[PDB]
C-alpha cells in the first residue's frame, strides 16, 4: 500500500522545503520494509502513530534523518521514539548497535534546551545510555550482573528533579525485571502496579508494553500478595481497559477459589503448571489467611472489636486443629496485628488496626458506626447543657 | 624434641631484648612462634599480654596486612580456650577494611562468611543484625545470600525450624580452616541449640500475651525439665521476663501491668480521635465542593 510513501514524503515536504530532505532511495526504502497494514514512519507527529513496527534495516538511512528530523519538528520527538522503537520490534542485538552510534551527544552544550529522558522526551545524554544499559544487560545476563546495574539505575533516578517522570518510567520497568528473573512475585506485585500507575494518565503507551504489564501484573498477584487476594484488584486495574487478552478470566477464577479454597479449582483457576508456580506452595497458606482474615473483620461485630473466637477462625478458614495453630503463628510475626493474643484462654484478644476493603461495605458499616458515634457525644453534650 | 618450655625460654628473652628496635616484621614474628608455644602450656594469660603488645604494633606499622592476619591466627586460638564471639568479631572486623582495598574477592569472602557464622553461634541475636547491615553485605556473594536469610528465619522462628536448618546447609554448617583456627563439627551442634532455644522463647514473649506450657514443650520440642530450665536462665539474666503459674501449667509472658502505662496510653487516643476529626473535617469539605462541581 501507498501509505508509508504518501503520508512520509508529503509531510517531509510541508515541513522543510526541499534541502537534502525529500530523500527519494529514502521513500522507496521505507516502502519495501513497511506497506502492509503497519507502517515503519509516518512523519513528525505521524511518528505518535507510525514508527518501527517490524525490525528497521532502514536504520542507517533513518541516522542521516535524525539529522533532519529537529527542524521538520521539535525537542521531545526525536528522543521520544527510536530507543523504543528497537526495544518493542525485538531488535536486542541491533538496540546495542544503535547505543554505540548515539552514545551521549545529539545537540548539548551551547546548543542549549533543557533536557528531560527518552522514551517520552527528548533527554538527559547520558540518562538514554545509562537507562538502556540496564534494560538489555539484564535480559541478556545474570543476576548479580542485574544487581549491579540496578544500584547505578538508582544513582540516575536520585540525581534528577522528577519533572520529566520518563527517568521514573525506566527505574520501574528496570526494577521489575529483577523480580520477574528471580522468583519474587510479592515484590514484582508491588513494582507492576507502581509502573502502570506512573504509565498509564500521560499514555505515550505501546501495545507490547500494556501486555507485557497485564499479564505480569495477572501472574504476579496469583504468585504473591500481603494485603488480599483480589479486593484491590477490583480498586486495581486488571483489564479496565488496559488490554483484555491472554485470559484475565483467571483474576475472577482467583475470587472463587480463594472462597471455597479448592485443589481442583487451583489447576482450573489458570491452567495446571502455571497455577502451581512454584510460587503457589508456599503460597497457599498465606493466601489462605487473607480470605479469611477479610471475611471475619467486616462480619463479626459492627463495631470491629478484636474478640474473636479461636474456633471460628479455624471453621471459617477449613483447616485442622494444629494446622491453624501454625498458620496463626506465622500471621501475627507478619504484623498489622499486636496487642498480644493468648494463647490461652483461647482468645484472639489482638487489636483492632488494620486497612478495611473496598468502598461497599466499608459504606454500609460506616454509616452504623456514625450514628452510634454521633448518640454516644450528643448524650454526653445534652447532660451537661442543662444543667 | 619436646622441650616446650626451654625453647619458650630463650625465645621470651630474646624478644624483650629485641623491642623497640630491629624491623617491625621480625619483632610480631617472634611474638607468633611465642603464642603457639604458650597456648599447649596452658599460658593463655602470658598470651592475653602478648595480644595487647602485637595489637599496637600491628597498628603502627603501614603496609601491615601480612601481619594483622598473622596476628588474627593467633588470637582466635586462645578465644578457644575462653570463649569469646567479641574478641575474634572485633579484629576481623577492623581485617575487612583492609580486605577492601588491597586484596581480591578470594581472601575478602570466606572471612565475611566466618563472621558471621561465628555470631550465629553466638547466643544473643543482638550482635548479629549489626554486622548483617552492611551496606556490600546486604548486596550479593552467595554465602551473604546465605547468612541473611537465617538473619530473617530467627525472626520468624516458632523452633521446628532448626533441624530444617541443620539438614538443609551442611557447608555454611560445618566449613572451617578460612579465617580462623577452626572448632569441632559437634561444638558446632551445641551452640546452634543453645542460640535457637533461647530465640524461641524471644519472639514467643512478644507474638502470644499468653502460651500454655504443655503447648510449649511441644513447640521448644523439648522435655519440661529442660524447658523449665532455659526459661529460667533467660528471665533470670534479665534480657527479658516471663512468669509461671506452676498448677495450671500456663506461663505468663504477662501484659501492662501500671498506671502510668494506661494514663499515657489513655491521651494518646484521645490524640487519635481528635486527629481524626480535623482530618474528617477537611476531608468531608472538600467532597462537597467537587459534589457541587
Amino acid at each position: 500500500m501507498f501509505n508509508n510513501h504518501e503520508i512520509d514524503t508529503i509531510l517531509s515536504t510541508l515541513r522543510m522545503e526541499a534541502d537534502p530532505s525529500l530523500h527519494p532511495l529514502f521513500e522507496q526504502f521505507e516502502k519495501f520494509y513497511e506497506e502492509k497494514l503497519w507502517f515503519q514512519l509516518s512523519e513528525s507527529l505521524t511518528k505518535f502513530f507510525d514508527d518501527a513496527k517490524s525490525t528497521p534495516l532502514r536504520l542507517r538511512l533513518y541516522d542521516n534523518f535524525v539529522s533532519k528530523f529537529y527542524d521538520k519538528i521539535n525537542q521531545l520527538s526525536v528522543v521520544k521514539y527510536l530507543l523504543a522503537s528497537l526495544k518493542d520490534s525485538k531488535d536486542f542485538d541491533e538496540s546495542l548497535k544503535y547505543l554505540d552510534d548515539l552514545k551521549a551527544q545529539f545537540q548539548e552544550l551551547d546548543s542549549k534546551k533543557q533536557r528531560n529522558n527518552g522514551s517520552k522526551d527528548h533527554g538527559d545524554g547520558i540518562l538514554l545510555i545509562d537507562s538502556e544499559i540496564a534494560r538489555t544487560y539484564l535480559l541478556k545476563n545474570d543476576l548479580v550482573k542485574a544487581r549491579d546495574l540496578l544500584d547505578d539505575l538508582e544513582k540516575t533516578l536520585d540525581k534528577k528533579d522528577s519533572i520529566p517522570l520518563r527517568i521514573t518510567n525506566s527505574f520501574y520497568s528496570t526494577n521489575s525485571q529483577y523480580f520477574k528473573f528471580k522468583n519474587d512475585f510479592n515484590s514484582f506485585y508491588y513494582t507492576s502496579l507502581l509502573y502502570l500507575s506512573t504509565l498509564e494518565p500521560s499514555t505515550s503507551i505501546t501495545l507490547a508494553e500494556r501486555q507485557q504489564l497485564a499479564y505480569d501484573l495477572s501472574i504476579s498477584a496469583l504468585l504473591g500478595d500481603k494485603i488480599y487476594n483480589f479486593g484491590e484488584l477490583l480498586h486495581h486495574p486488571i483489564m479496565e481497559t488496559i488490554v483484555n487478552d491472554s485470559n484475565y478470566d483467571w483474576l475472577f477464577q482467583l475470587l472463587n477459589a480463594l472462597t471455597v479454597g479448592d485443589f481442583d479449582k487451583f489447576d482450573s483457576l489458570i491452567k495446571v503448571q502455571i497455577s502451581k508456580i512454584p510460587i503457589l506452595a508456599q503460597h497457599e497458606s498465606f493466601l489462605r489467611q487473607k480470605i479469611c482474615l477479610m471475611t471475619l473483620i467486616e462480619t463479626v461485630f459492627v463495631k470491629n472489636i478484636r474478640m474473636l473466637s479461636f474456633e471460628d477462625i479455624s471453621k471459617a478458614t477449613h483447616l485442622p486443629k494444629d494446622n491453624v495453630e501454625h498458620l496463626v503463628m506465622r500471621a501475627i510475626s507478619l504484623g498489622l496485628l499486636k496487642g498480644s493474643i493468648d494463647q490461652v484462654n483461647e482468645l484472639v484478644t489482638i487489636s483492632w488496626v488494620q486497612p478495611r476493603i473496598i468502598s461497599g461495605d466499608q459504606i454500609t458499616k460506616m454509616k452504623d458506626r456514625l450514628v452510634e458515634w454521633n448518640d454516644q457525644v450528643e448524650k454526653l453534650g445534652k447532660k451537661m447543657e442543662a444543667r | 624434641e619436646g622441650k616446650i618450655d626451654e625453647a619458650a625460654d630463650i625465645l621470651c628473652e630474646l624478644q624483650v631484648e629485641t623491642y623497640g628496635s630491629m624491623e617491625m616484621s621480625e619483632k610480631i614474628q617472634f611474638i607468633l612462634e611465642q603464642m603457639e608455644l604458650s597456648i599447649l602450656k596452658g599460658d593463655y594469660s602470658q598470651a592475653t599480654v602478648l595480644s595487647r603488645k602485637i595489637l599496637k604494633k600491628t597498628f603502627k606499622n603501614p603496609k601491615y596486612e601480612s601481619l594483622k592476619l598473622e596476628y588474627y591466627n593467633l588470637l582466635v586460638k586462645i578465644s578457644l580456650h575462653k570463649r569469646e564471639y567479641l574478641e575474634v568479631a572485633q579484629y576481623l572486623q577492623e581485617i575487612y577494611q583492609t580486605d577492601a582495598i588491597k586484596s581480591d574477592e578470594a581472601k575478602w569472602k570466606p572471612v565475611l562468611s566466618h563472621i558471621v557464622y561465628f555470631l550465629v553461634l553466638s547466643p544473643y541475636g543482638n550482635l548479629q543484625n549489626d554486622l548483617i547491615h552492611k551496606i556490600q553485605n546486604d548486596n550479593n556473594l552467595k554465602k551473604l545470600e546465605s547468612q541473611e536469610s537465617l538473619v530473617k528465619l530467627f525472626t520468624t522462628n516458632e523452633l521446628m525450624r532448626w533441624p530444617i536448618v541443620q539438614k538443609t546447609y551442611e557447608p555454611v554448617l560445618n566449613e572451617d580452616d578460612l579465617a580462623f583456627g577452626g572448632e569441632a563439627n559437634k561444638h558446632h551442634w551445641e551452640d546452634l541449640q543453645k542460640r535457637v532455644i533461647e530465640h524461641n522463647l524471644r519472639v514467643i514473649s512478644e507474638y502470644y500475651s499468653r502460651i500454655t506450657l504443655l503447648r510449649l514443650n511441644e513447640l521448644l520440642d523439648l522435655t519440661e525439665s529442660q524447658t523449665e530450665t532455659y526459661i529460667s536462665d533467660l528471665v533470670n539474666q534479665g534480657i527479658i521476663y516471663a512468669k509461671v503459674n506452676r498448677p495450671a501449667k500456663i506461663v505468663n509472658f504477662e501484659k501492662p501491668k501500671n498506671s502510668s502505662q494506661l494514663l499515657n496510653e489513655w491521651s494518646h487516643n484521645v490524640d487519635e480521635l481528635l486527629e481524626h476529626i480535623e482530618t474528617i473535617g477537611h476531608l468531608i469539605t472538600k467532597e462537597e465542593i467537587m459534589h457541587g462541581l
